[PDB]
């Protein structure tokens, strides 16, 4: 599931 | 990168950003511990709030 903690661009 | 600016409808809260479960429909979001019931952990796969499981 998503969270607002993996809701995230990581470049 | 920066988190989006989602809060918790349930509480208002934008806080424990690692509990709070975005619904993979309606895209609201609910921490584990302010959906009733209760979850207690971030479930497997993808996820539906109350509203948007059917
Ligand atoms: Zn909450
Ligand atoms: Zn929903």
């Amino acid at each position: 599931a998503r969270t607002k903690q993996t809701a995230r661009k990581s470049y | 990168g920066a988190m989006g600016s989602v809060s918790c409808e349930e509480c208002g809260g934008g806080h424990s950003p690692s509990k709070l479960l975005l619904c993979d429909k309606c895209d609201r979001g609910y921490h584990l511990f302010c959906l009733r019931p209760i979850l207690p952990s971030v479930p497997k796969g993808s996820w539906f709030c109350p509203s948007c499981s059917n």
